[PDB]
């Protein structure tokens, strides 16, 4: 039972880390050392194609 | 038959009717039947999950 819990906990973390990449940030929830912001690191910006459904 | 006392009749049989009964659910075999011995039943349930893994 404990082994299965450990496996599932690692699997969840992998998916969360992969998701965190798209938003342009590294995943290090409890550590400021490796908390990178890629837009800042590479010197870029985020463009927004906001869509309005009300019209 | 006999109408009154001095007259006769023609007899045409009987008519019968019954109400409706629905059997939709029984046709779906959705339930399972168990036969016990006493009027008390016990059920046990188990839950499991996962957790977070923070950086170290």
């Amino acid at each position: 039972r404990h082994m299965a819990r450990i496996r599932r906990s690692h699997a969840i973390l992998k998916s969360k880390a992969m998701y965190a990449a798209l938003k342009g940030t590294s995943w290090s929830p409890d550590d400021p050392v490796s908390d990178y912001n890629y837009y800042d690191v590479w010197g870029a910006t985020q463009t927004t194609a906001d869509v309005d459904f009300t019209k | 038959m006999q109408n009154g006392d001095f007259q006769i009749l023609d007899y045409t049989g009987l008519i019968s009717t019954m109400p409706r009964v629905d059997t939709l659910l029984q046709s779906m075999n959705l339930f399972t039947e168990h036969f016990g011995r006493t009027t008390v039943a016990r059920i046990e349930r188990l839950d499991d999950g996962a957790g977070d893994i923070k950086a170290v």
